[PDB]
Formats: C-alpha cells, sequence, structure tokens
RNA sequence: CGUUGGAUUGUUCACCCACUAAUAGGGAACGUGAGCUGGGUUUAGACCGUCGUGAGACAGGUUAGUUUUACCCUACUGAUG
RNA sequence: GUGGCCUAUCGAUCCUUUAGUCCCUCGGAAUUUGAGGCUAGAGGUGCCAGAAAAGUUACCACAGGGAUAACUGGCUUGUGG
RNA sequence: AAGACAUUGUCAGGUGGGGAGUUUGGCUGGGGCGGCACAUCUGUUAAACGAUAACGCAGAUGUCCUAAGGGGGGCUCAUG
RNA sequence: UCUUAAGGUAGCCAAAUGCCUCGUCAUCUAAUUAGUGACGCGCAUGAAUGGAUUAACGAGAUUCCCACUGUCCCUAUCUACUAUCUAGCGAAACCACAGCCAAGGGAACGGGCUUGGCAGAAUCAGCGGGGAAAGAAGACCCUGUUGAGCUUGACUCUAGUU
RNA sequence: CCUGAAAAUGGAUGGCGCUCAAGCGUGUUACCUAUACUCUACCGUCAGGGUUGAUAUGAUGCCCUGACGAGUAGGCAGGCGUGGAGGUCAGUGACGAAGCCUAGACCGUAAGGUCGGGUCGAACGGCCUCUAGUGCAGAUCUUGGUGGUAGUAGCAAAUAUUCAAAUGAGAACUUUGAAGACUGAAGUGGGGAAAGGUUCCACGUCAACAGCAGUUGGACGUGGGUUAGUCGAUCCUAAGAGAUGGGGAAGCUCCGUUUCAAAGGCCUGAUUUUAUGCAGGCCACCAUCGAAAGGGAAUCCGGUUAAGAUUCCGGAACCUGGA
RNA sequence: AUAUGUAAGAAGUCCUUGUUACUUAAUUGAACGUGGACAUUUGAAUGAAGAGCUUUUAGUGGGCCAUUUUUGGUAAGCAGAACUGGCGAUGCGGGAUGAACCGAACGUAGAGUUAAGGUGCCGGAAUACACGCUCAUCAGACACCACAAAAGGUGUUAGUU
RNA sequence: CGAAUUUGGGUAUAGGGGCGAAAGACUAAUCGAACCAUCUAGUAGCUGGUUCCUGCCGAAGUUUCCCUCAGGAUAGCAGAA
RNA sequence: AUACUGCCAGCUGGGACUGAGGACUGCGACGUAAGUCAAGGAUGCUGGCAUAAUGGUUAUAUGCCGCCCGUCUUGAAACACGGACCAAGGAGUCUAACGUCUAUGCGAGUGUUUGGGUGUAAAACCCAUACGCGUAAUGAAAGUGAACGUAGGUUGGGGCCUCGCAAGAGGUGCACAAUCGACCGAUCCUGAUGUCUUCGGAUGGAUUUGAGUAAGAGCAUAGCUGUUGGGACCCGAAAGAU
RNA sequence: UAGUAACGGCGAGUGAAGCGGCAAAAGCUCAAAUUUGAAAUCUGGUACCUUCGGUGCCCGAGUUGUAAUUUGGAGAGGGCAACUUUGGGGCCGUUCCUUGUCUAUGUUCCUUGGAACAGGACGUCAUAGAGGGUGAGAAUCCCGUGUGGCGAGGAGUGCGGUUCUUUGUAAAGUGCCUUCGAAGAGUCGAGUUGUUUGGGAAUGCAGCUCUAAGUGGGUGGUAAAUUCCAUCUAAAGCUAAAUAUUGGCGAGAGACCGAUAGCGAACAAGUACAGUGAUGGAAAGAUGAAAAGAACUUUGAAAAGAGAGUGAAAAAGUACGUGAAAUUGUUGAAAGGGAAGGGCAUUUGAUCAGACAUGGUGUUUUGUAUU
C-alpha cells in the first residue's frame, strides 16, 4: 500500500525474477581463470606482445569531444602513409580498419607517428633464421600508450577585443533559428519584383 | 545482527508486535500504489502533489550526451589551476602572462558568475559563458574565448 | 384429588357427537426426536395455477422422499459391599 | 459595482474541444501543411474526491460472521390475558 | 458435367447465449422491497461560544434572470 | 367504445389448478377442515403451452363398505438368539480439568464462582434427565469488492455462417 | 403496620436467626480493617549533584542525594539461553567430556547459572567479539510414541453336534471309527471361463497368521509336480483398429484404407562350351491386426501318479503334407 | 446559571524628530525607526518535580458503562447525541455474588491510622448508649440493585376549627 | 418374468467432451464439468497460531477521504532519538 | 468555684514496631572555663546452645483466600472456539531500491574490489582516464542561470571581550527561529543605443511564482526501526490455466 | 547509461539504446566477368603404394557451368630503375595425461587404561606440524604430506636441428593509367490485418493486396514536394575468444545440515507398497577394540529361566552406544466425607546447607620447619 512520507520508488520484481538471478561467485576464480589465459595464450606466442597495436581516435560526441582514446585499427591511409601494406600490418601484429575515415588531419599525424614508432621500436623475425628472442613484452598499449594532445600552453596574453563572447553565443544561436526565415523573406523579395 | 532485531524481543509476545486486533494480514490496502486515486489519495495529495497526469511535451530518443553542459562557477574558477602554480598567478597579477584555463578539459561546459575571483587577469577557454560571468572576467582583467 | 371417549384436520387452535362429578387454564429450553413417530414443515424428483422473454419465483396447492451413536460421568431405578 | 439582499443552486486525472501568444518543439539545416507543448474555459462523472456493467440458483461451493436474521433464554409489556 | 462462375486465400460489413470472459452499488434497528438520511441548503432537535447523532421533526436544491445584474433619481407598501 | 390484436368458444371445476375457504347445497357419519355429486364473475380453468371423456392396466394418490385381525380397549404368555456370568481374545468414538444440588449474580440457562443444602471406601445390572453429550470450521441467513452451474433485450467478444 | 399483593424444581434481608430487635427514623461515642495515608528498612527507575587523589583501583569507578513505581495493544532499554565462527583462557576431560536421572545445596527479582550423588564413554566449556534455519502450550499444528475409556463394546445370520480311541507336553476344534444331521442334482456334488499364480502334492514344530485354540492349514521351511500331429492357441474374417499411396498440420501428428499410385505371384521349355538370364502362359487377392464362446483337418477306450493326462503306457484309429 | 473571546506591559507607556513613490489642503497622517525618562514592586492570584519543540515510527480507527442535559420509542439490560468520570487496559477494601457502583489505584516488607462498609453468630469489630415507632395467619431489614400502584383501614402513633 | 428381456466377451464414443426411454443422471465408492501432474508456496480487506526474562513509558475505538461500512490512507492519541 | 472550649517550647506513667549508617568533620545543650551529653541512625550488661536448636527445602494438616488456560470480544469460568497426553520439529526471514536516526572514514569531494597487478591460489595487499552521487537552479521547452552592501537591515540569541567589592552596563555576536530586503530561474509587463526593420533585449518594474543563491556538506560503509516489490510471519479456499 | 528517454483505463505498472570504462579481440567469401589456344573441375569402379590418403587407367557428373581469377576495404587483355619467400609425408625434442615409481624423523623410559593414540622425561625430522588409518587427542606407527628424481604410453606447424630436395616459364606491391568497375526482385517499398516492442500518425515479425529503381536503395525515433546534407550498401554465405551452463565426466572447498535435519532416498530408494492408468511413494544409521555372539550344569515339552562363561563394561546379549517424557509394574512414604491442583502463614514428619583447622592471644608434651 501507500503510507507516510516517503519516495515512490519503483522496484521492478514483479516477474520470476529468482530464477534469473546471477550472483557473481566466481568473480576471484574467474580473475584467476583470466590470468591464466592471458598466461597460456602468452606462452602460446612467446615471441608476440599479446595483443594487438591499436590507433589514436576521437571520442564521437559532443560530452566526450574532449577525450582521444584507442579505436580498433588503423585506416588504410594511416598504414599507407606509414608505408606497409593492410594484409603485411595485420601479420606483423598492426590492427587494421577498413570502415574507418580520417578526415582530421591531427589525427592522421598522431597515427602516422604512432605506426612509425611501432615499426621502430619491433623486430619481425625472419622465417628462416636464428629467432633472436628480445625478452618479449606483453603489451603493445602499454608500451605505445595513449596521450591526450596538449591543446595550449599554461600562460599567453590577454587578447581582448570587445565582444564578451556571449553576445557572440546569443548572435550565433539567432543567426541559427532565423536564417530560414530571412532566405524566406529574401526570397519573397526576390519574387515579387 | 540477527540477534540485535526485535524479532527476538517478541519471543513470546502473542501478536508480535503486529496488534490483536487489527492483525498483520496480508495486504489490507492493496499491493504497491493501489488505490492512489480512491484510498491512499489523502496520502498522495499530501505528501506526493503532482503524481497523476502528464505535463511537459515528449522527446523521442533523447539522448543526454546533448545536454551535457556541466556549471562552473566564478568562485571555482581559480580550483582549476594547480596549487603549485596558484600563488604564482595569484600574485603576479599582471596581463600578457595571465593563467589559461580550460574549462573543456577541466570537465566543464558552461561558466556561471556566482561571483569575486580576484582581479588577476586570465584567459578562460569555455564552450558557453554567462554574461555575468563574462563581464567578471573582463572587471578582472583576463577574457573568456569560446571554444568547441 | 380428578379433569375423559370419539368424527374431520399434520395441525396448535378449531368445530361438532357423546359420556361425565367435571370435561379449568398454564409452566417445566414455546418440558419431553442417542424416548418414538415423521403426517406437516424443510434439500434434491414431479405436476398445476399465477408471475417471468428466459433461467426461474411463489409461508400458493399437490405427490414421493436414509431420523445415526451411550459401553463414560452424573441423575435415576434396583443390586452387592 | 469583480453577478443576483445574505444563507443552497454543483464537478478531478486521462481524453477531446475552444480561446491566447502566433510563443516553444518535431532532436541532420526548413517553404509549408500536420502534430506535440504553455495559460484559461467547455464536453462529466447526481454512488456528486468522480468503475465501464443484467439476472437466476430449491443443483450449488468457499472464507468467515452470533459484528446479523430464522428457536429457547434475557430486558420491555405497546398488544394479548 | 461445370467453368472463369463456384472453390480457396485476405480484408470489410452483418448475424451469431452455440460458445467465451466478466459484471450485476452503498446506507439500512438482519437482508429484500421502500426511502436517500449518498453532494447540498433553511428552521428546530442542539442543552444561550463553536461542534454535535438517529431511516429525528417541518421543508427545500440540480433551477430562474439582459434583468430578477450595476448606478442614480423619484415615490411608498399590506390593510382599515 | 377503449387498451393492445382478439376478447375465453366448446367443454371442465373450491380439480393435483379457488386466496376468500373448513365456499354453498345434497349425500355419506352419532358427530366429517376428509370423500363423492352438484353450483360457479373461475385470486389465477380451458382447448397438440392440448380441452373433455375413457375400457384395460398401476408396488401411483384418496374416500367408503364387507371380511379379517393385539393397531387399540389392555395387556398377558411362549420359543430361539442376545443381553447376563465364566475361559480365551479384544477394539472405538470421545476426553481443558473434571463430574451432587437450590438460588444468586454472571456473556442475561453453572460442575467450578457467592450464599445455602450437604457430604463416607470399592462397586454390578439397567437407564436415557443432564453433560446446552458425540458425529461436521451451519448446507438456512448475512457479509466478502470469493466463486461456480444455468439464463437473457447485461457489458465485451468469438467459432461458424452470410 | 395491614388490605390491595396471582406462576410454575425447593430457596433465599447472603445464611442462621432476630420482635423494649439483631426491624424502621434519629442522635452522641467506642471499636474493626485496603495494595490508601504517616513513619522506617530494602529493590529498581528518574533527576540534581560531589569526587584529579604519591601507590590499592579499567571517573556514569566511588559517593551524597530527593522524588517516584498500576497496566492491555504498542514502543524502547538492560540482560538470560541455543547452533555455528574469529581471538583468548599454553581452559575441563578415558584418574571420565557431552548427555540423562535426583520432593540434595548455593546464587540471581527472573530468564537461568553453579555444584553434590547416581548412569555412561569421547568430547566440551568461561571470557571479548562475529553470525543465525536461535528459545513453544496451544495453530481441529507436523511426525512418532502413549493413555483413560477397558479387560469394556463385543467375538449372537447361514438348523448341530455327541461318544471312544490314537497322536501329542498340551485336544471342544487334528486323525480314525461310531452316532446324529445338513446341502437335496439351477447342490454345500463333478468340471470349466475371467482372475489368481504354485494356493496343487509330499515331508517336519511353535515365532507370527487362521479376531478361541490348534498337534491342523490355502501359514512356515524344503522339495516334487503340468508330457499332445488329433484339446486350445496358431489360420479366417465380424464390429472395428490400422501402415502404404496421397493430402493436412509449425509440429507432436491428423485423415484416409483403395482412394487423382507405374502397387504381385506357380508350371515346364530354359535346368551347365551360358543363367534362374529369356518373343515360355494365366492373369489381376486390391497390407495387416482383430474371437482360447463365431468359422475350423484329424483320438478313442482301459490302465497308470503323492500330485499330469482326450497329452504318459497298452491296444485300436484318424487327418494334413511329402518322387 | 454553567460554559466562552480578549486584556492585566520592557516586542511596554510619553517628546524640536528621521524615511517614504502611500496618505494629507498642508512634515497633516500611516507604518517602521535613531536619540531620550522609567530599579530594586516591570504593573492581579496560585502553580510551574524545567521551557521551545524537531525528526521518526507503533498500535488504534467494532467500543461500552455511570450522576447529569437530552432525541425517537409505551418501554427495554433498546436505539441515538451533551463540558465529564470510568471499564476496556485494573488489581486492592466494601456492595454476599457482579467489567463499570462506593472507597481507593498497586515495587518488597514492618508498625500506626483510616476510607467505603460494618461490629448477635457465621465474621475482625459495642447482644454499646439514648428517644420513639412497629407485631404482619405473605413483618422489615440501607443507594447502583435486583421492583410495586391507585384506592382503603376507631390497627396504632403524632398533627387545625 | 418370452421379451423395448437378461447377460459374457470383443468393439466404438473422453472431459465443456462423451453418453443420457432425461434423474443434471452415468462417465472406476469422484460429476451442476472426472482423474493425474504442473502453473502453485495461486489470492484471501477473512479465521487460527505466532516460542526467553526483567525495567521504564504507555494508547485508541475519534476527524476527513475512499464501491467507503469486517479494510485502508490521513489527523489525533503513544514510544524512541 | 465548676462546666465547656483553647493553649502549655506542662509534669507522670503503661505497651508495641524499627536500630538504617559505621576512620574524627555539623548544629546545639549542660555553673559561660578544660569535659560531658538523650546533639548528623544502639549501645551496655547477662544467660542458654553451638546443635537440626534457628532457619532452608519438602509432604501433610489447619485458618482465610484461589473458576481453565490461549483467543476473538464492549464483555469469557462460560451452555463461545482450540486443547486426552508426551517427545522432537514449528511461524517477521533474505534480497533489490529506499526514509529517519546513529557510529565511522574522508570531506567540496567521495566510493579500490566492472576490471588490472599481486598473492602465503575465493583471502590479503596495491592501482583511475571513467562512472554514480554531491558541488546550480529553474522552465513544458527553446533556453537563461545565482554579491547594489562588511554576503544586507531588524528582533531575539549561546559563547567570548571590557568591566566597578556583591547590580547589571557596553561591545562582538556563530548555530537557529521571526521579519523586511537583495540576487538566479519561470510568468506578466515597459521596451534603449543598434539594426540581416525584424531582429537582438539594455533599462525599469509587477498583491505572481520555484523542490533556488545569500562563506558549500556530501559521498561511502555498517546497525536498529520503518517502506515497497518479491512465497514475504506461518497454515488455510470455492476457483482459473496447461 | 537507468528505473532514465519512452510506453501505460498515462492507472497498477512497464521500460530499452547511442556514447563512456573494461574483458576478449580476427578476419573474411560466394553470385553477378569468355580459360575458350584447348572442363584446366569432381564422385565412383578397377589396379599400385608411404592408406584420415596419394598415384595408372576406365566410366560417370558437368557447358541449363565444374576449376583458377575479383568481393566493394575493392578489383579486372600491360609495361619500369636496386627489390622476401617457397612448399611437402618423417625423426630427436617446447607442450597435456591413463599416469607409474623412489625420496625424513621415537613407536625410548614412568604413570593411568582392556587398548596410549592420554599425562610426564628425554629426543628426532621439518620446503613434511594438510588429511586419514591404527584398540582414546599420533608430525615423528602406517598411508600419505613437502621437495625433488627417474619412468610401462597416447596427442604431434603456438616450433630449433636432421629429413629426399626445390615440380629451375610455380604466387604476391608503387613514383606513370589506354578502359572500366558486373554487386542478390514477388525483393525493397506502400497499404492493410493480427501479434509484438519502450518505439509513441504504427519497433520487429507474419498473412493478404499492390509492387520498384539505378548517382539507385535503406536509415537519420512526429505523418506529408525539397535549395542541400550526413551515413551505410539489404533482399546470399562462413568465422575462434571473452559470455551461458539446477545435465554428463573429473576435481577442490564451505562461519551449510547432521538421521523428523540434509536430496524423496546416509541403508537391497525411486526400493517396499497403492492405483486400471497417468502417476503416488515411505519407514529404515550406531553391540563391542575384537564375536571373544554366552562352552558347560540345572528346571522346562519348548520358548526360555537360573547358575556358569567372554568382555573394560552384559547398567553393551543381536528385541544390542546413554537409553528422556508421556504411560506402566513392584517396594517405600503419605493424604483421601461429591474432584485435584494453587497463594499467605504456621505446625508436624522427613531431609539439608551455613565460625568453631583460622590475618589474635599462647602451653597440665595428643602418637616427641617445634605438638
Amino acid at each position: 500500500a501507500i503510507s507516510k512520507n516517503l519516495p515512490i520508488l519503483k522496484n521492478h520484481f514483479r516477474k520470476h525474477w529468482q530464477e534469473r538471478v546471477k550472483v557473481h561467485f566466481d568473480q576471484a576464480g574467474k580473475k584467476v581463470s583470466r590470468r591464466n589465459a592471458r598466461a597460456t595464450r602468452a606462452a602460446k606466442i612467446a615471441p608476440r606482445p599479446l595483443d594487438l597495436l591499436r590507433p589514436v581516435v576521437r571520442a564521437p560526441t559532443v560530452k566526450y569531444n574532449r577525450k582521444v582514446r584507442a579505436g580498433r585499427g588503423f585506416t588504410l591511409a594511416e598504414v599507407k602513409a606509414a608505408g606497409l601494406t593492410a594484409a603485411y600490418a595485420r601479420t606483423i601484429g598492426i590492427a587494421v580498419d577498413h570502415r574507418r575515415q580520417n578526415r582530421n588531419q591531427e589525427i592522421f599525424d598522431a597515427n602516422v607517428q604512432r605506426l612509425k614508432e611501432y615499426q621502430s621500436k619491433i623486430i619481425v623475425f625472419p622465417r628462416n633464421g636464428k629467432a633472436p628472442e628480445a625478452e618479449q613484452v606483453l603489451s603493445a598499449a602499454a608500451t605505445f600508450p595513449i596521450a591526450q594532445p596538449a591543446t595550449d600552453v599554461e600562460a599567453r596574453a590577454v587578447q581582448d577585443n570587445g565582444e564578451s563572447a556571449f553576445r557572440t553565443l546569443r548572435l550565433a544561436r539567432s543567426e541559427k533559428k532565423f536564417r530560414g526565415i530571412r532566405e524566406k523573406r529574401a526570397r519573397e523579395k526576390a519574387e515579387a519584383e | 545482527p540477527s540477534r540485535f532485531t526485535k524479532t527476538r524481543k517478541h519471543r513470546g509476545h502473542v501478536s508480535a508486535g503486529k496488534g490483536r486486533i487489527g492483525k498483520h494480514r496480508k495486504h489490507p490496502g492493496g499491493r504497491g500504489m493501489a488505490g492512489g486515486q480512491h484510498h491512499h489519495r489523502i496520502n498522495m495529495d499530501k505528501y506526493h502533489p503532482g503524481y497523476f497526469g502528464k505535463v511537459g511535451m515528449r522527446y523521442f530518443h533523447k539522448q543526454q550526451a546533448h545536454f551535457w553542459k556541466p556549471v562552473l562557477n566564478l568562485d571555482k574558477l581559480w580550483t582549476l589551476i594547480p596549487e603549485d602554480k596558484r600563488d604564482q598567478y595569484l600574485k603576479s597579477a599582471s596581463k600578457e602572462t595571465a593563467p589559461v584555463i580550460d574549462t573543456l578539459a577541466a570537465g566543464y561546459g558552461k561558466i556561471l558568475g556566482k561571483g569575486r575571483i580576484p582581479n588577476v587577469p586570465v584567459i578562460v577557454k569555455a564552450r558557453f559563458v554567462s554574461k555575468l560571468a563574462e563581464e567578471k572576467i573582463r572587471a578582472a582583467g583576463g577574457v573568456v574565448e569560446l571554444i568547441a
């Protein structure tokens, strides 16, 4: 029923929720299993860095616009500018993403620099050599970290010219709001002589 | 701590604190929000006015990322500077050497003028700003420039 | 100290025929169903009249319709001790 | 003088509909139509703080109720005597 | 024989207690029938503040009015 | 003439249908709310929702007569088997504690309480006054925002069919 | 005071009883006794305070106090017990743990704790904390066990048993004689069907069972027993059930049974430089299941067993299939 | 009559004033003030086993019974309402007995005194004291309460012309 | 009591179905909708029960609304902090 | 003179119950002296026994009391219901999301434990860019978005400061309460320089309105109690479905 | 994200997704192209061999299309200037197990006891003091445990070296493009109906009707020409890991339960028994260290009893660990005139605990650090 001054709570428990209860007792055991799987795959691929090299990309929306993070793979344009074919990049451990485009020069340079750094920092064993192992590292991500680009200096000179940056916002919003009506007026005035 | 409950103290008393006349029954008033217009209307009108009906207009597929715009006030504006350089910036209150505050990397979307920053000039980079905040920054001698 | 026998009615009341000394009125969980009976009422079957579109209704009328147990304690009646 | 000399003569949510700014939104920019919002009325709940609603059961069922009827008993004694 | 009509598929309108699911108010000197004491108003009950019950008593309401609203002026009504 | 189409015809009746009602008359009896025969403004008879009649039939309902008789006046006696006592064998229902009354008061009908009466081990056979005895969470009645069977001009649908 | 003044079990100024009362009206006075009042002791609660001292005191520690104390529903607080858990008592214990019995003792207002004495046999407890499937008188509670009733109701339908002997520890009930009876040929006789399943038959005695008994038994233990060409099944079709071909259905499956289907089997030639290959013939039931009473190939007598016989044996026949 | 509103002060009582867009014909008013005068009585009584509450939550939401006012009803141990007090929820002493009446409310004990009710015996306590009345062939005997009336009687007792 | 007869076996009809010379009869002691398992520990404003001690405090049956009248919300009364 | 009232800080007796406290303290009295005492709670003397004598327990007897518990109920001993008996079992639980309060940690921040590292292999122990909540509100929404002042004035305020030999005066006044304002949002208005001449909306306001500002208080964990959904304190339908 | 946007008699209730952090990460291939100077492809039959197969030959399939080539990220009759690789059946071995085996230390003395595994003394090993067994609580008695060593087999491009050697015209990129660039139809899409979703002038799905197009088509969460956008490329297909796992097999645990509990079942438990059937479905653990399970004698017809005997115990006798209560029998003790039980108080009878060894004095020696 309903009673004294209390919040209205919506506890969605009118189905047979007790059949669908997943209490994670296996958290510790699953962490152990995940570490064991990582170690076993490392032993399997013993010279290899246990993961692929990912590119730096920008987060999509306006809320995460500021952040730069790790994407899925490098653009075909990026691997071309680095100087590799897509298939060879995949074979020597560079993640390649075909569907991602670079409309951005800054991100293009950042990822080309990442590719050059990876090429310099890795050694490809020959197919018929002595396999000079080099104390495998386990994380391309940890050895090629994503760093947020520095946008500005800590101190600068005040450049004031008298628009207050609020009148600017108000006016830009106004032009966006009224552009269609203004185009209407212009077209009507051109049409009616 | 089952041993600190009143169930432990009700052992031996017949009704378990629920009364002899009006006993502990299953759902004597209904289940959940039952009868909020009929017999729980008094509780609804006293403690949750505005509960029934609809007022505004809908928004199909509303994403809160569009409306992300945390607000930063002027009194907290100077906390965005590291504490080490904050004293130097406060003491050397000069133009042409003003510190740059990029509130977007700080995590804020709009700047509001809650008042009383010092008279140290400062370059403030903000997506949005309020009129009073811009006026107070100008009075302090700095500038707010719009970013995206 | 008595206050009956009957015709009709399931009847209580009635109402007649008689006898009689008289056929007074009542109570006892409207005494008394592990005392009886079961005519009536009062389940289920069925008919009729009126009512209801109907299913059905009707202290309206008809007909057929399982009446269980004491060996215990008291009380009582007798019987030992 | 903010209806009737005073004390009665009346109506939520949701929905619809009208009036008002022609003000906000249709979320990739919009001619424009359409639709959705903001404020005030109207369409009504008379069980009037507002469910959307025909019976029958003598074939009946369950949860209960001596909170409540049909005996006795109890108070009363109008009525009867 | 029959023939692009029957048939069959889909949608649409009838019909459809044959069947399905539901429902069939409350108060109440038991319930039912009656009434409304269910939203209200006047007088009394009501016991000289206010409040105060009963299916208490005597009634009334769901309307009516462009004047039967508002202002001003003039006049005075029933009856003998 | 009016409602609403027609106004109950033939018949039948206090009828298994008539409340008033134990209708009124006759008969049957010593006496008849019974029976039969009549009479019908018949609450509310009546024509295949069949009316009237009807031989035969009926573990159908009802009245009277003869016969017969323990139904009864008004009880008595006899037989078998029980009950009964013994050997063996041996349950159950019930059970708050129990078991003598009168009155009082009390949830208004007490085994207990109050005031009286009283009051003597252990018991057997009967008995049906009491234990408001036992048997069953009253089947009547009401309530429940509990059902179900059935019906329909209820609400909402539906298979079929068109 | 009397009349008015009548209700049912016997009967209540509470009873006995009381008459210048132990009645009625009134008036001093004495006396009786509530958990009330006064005053003391003690318990607890609340409150207002005191208290920093060189050791011998974990400061709501010690202490001064004044007032107060009913209680259902209900709230809160301090505690008492139970099973497990972390610490500790270098805790108790086969020289006796835990349990259990004990009108023995002490402590606490109590929940309860501690101990003495019996029984015994392998674990258990105090303290600070943690935890909960943590405390029962009831729920016509659950499951077990047990009563009074109670050596009671009862063991009374189907006519009925009696004498002797044997066996036996033991005989109303077993066996054998003798008598009396009963069913009375739509039987209490002799066989079978369904069903049962070894109960059939022989050999051994009280544990249970046979509502008494039991030496007996359809009980118990151990064994033995059912013989077919002819009797049945098997074969046939009945009402019907049901594959296939086909068609439905998401499908489990449903319909359909000869339907809009290309639906199979007995004689000589082939029967050895060559096989069942071939102008060798007739053709066209239109699966199958369904009867221990329907239809149907054929066995009788005598004898034999503890227990089987239309089955075994003896004799005498018949039917079916095979150059 | 009872019941009932308010007031009995320091937020109070009195002065060229200070503010204002309100108000006035008008520094006239209205409101709010600065600056000033009020003490051992700061403006009746009694009490105040602390005063202002803040949050949160239980049970309850069938009531019933007094003296009183009262409605319906012939009335009811009936039904329904009054400032109240009780029972529920509460034992104790008394009314023999009884939820509610009277007395009085409760920690465990001891002395004393009482309440209501009682003192012939049951039964603790005067068969006390004092004046009357009453004799019943259904006496009477103490509230709530467990009942009696109209009308009568040279029964007896006491009271005007 | 010679047939609308009685009966064995086989067979068909299965649960909102069957079957009924009709009684809501019969359908495995089950019938006004069988039995079995499951949904299901169905819901119950209704009945019953609800387990240790002591200490302190200590009620309400009233207000308003409610298909509200055996229930609830709300205010009041009470506890604790 | 006696009554009868009243007073005596007037005298003389006869009984009963109690004896709390326990290292000097006080107030008093006694010819006003060292001392004594009946003055802030009993001592002195004496006897018997030293045991079941006192007392405890237990059974009985006696006097007076005492109805059967639980339950629903205005009211139960009830001629209301359950209960013949005994043993064992037997009924407010856990979870998700929360309200008040309280303890703790940190605090304009807070939360390690989704993960990663490590480990004495579910424990430790160590590691944030994120995310949640908080730090901004308001409006349906476009949007706008919190100092005219010592973060305001007034009344009251604990505490602190200055105080004379015991009054009480002054000052400063946090929390908190009452009030008048100021600021932000919404609504209704009046609308300045300018101008994509229809836009932007300065300025001034309004018996209007908000879960706001006005020198942050929250976040997390735990505990009692309360809430809702869940079998939901335990047992209980008539039914309904597959 | 988020109990949010939305849905909902907008009531009760319901209710996702993008982003963000992380775990895991992996990519791709058919149809649509003429190899046309050579169906270059493949099943099968029959032979040979190194047989999860490989080679002669033969038939067949197949041109109504089997190979190579390309898959939208792209890709397709050629030519330059330095330009990695190959690939294939074995053997020693990286790697998981049926797994096997070996590897320490007291059973030394005394006490109690039936038993020492308990108490005491002395020891020893310990990368082993986990657990279990053994006649009681055992690191050291046994099995094991800890640490290492040595082996009875199987699976074999996550690979270092051998192994016969390259089928000596074997398959892959740009600094310049001569042309292009085939891309899935009763399918998108539209309507309508039903269902479903948070999806709201309709989210997905399905039935019916209509039914396309090539800068086309889908989407862009409010129904309808567009000056422009943005973003993918459907109606064909494959693909480990992180994820799930009340079943099966193996293993390790628990602040769980402890025989009315825990699964219904600790046991000849889905058993016995109940139903025609679907189905329903219990009860039931413990002698002792060891049967040493009671020889023998006596009474009895016998069961059995009484002795005796084994045993630590028979107060463990198979009806067996102690055997509680209800309920009984016997003995003992008490009361009892239509209940019993209870409270206060005493009495009587039973029964019983509380200084008299002592922080103080002192003495005629009980049995002569003092009694």
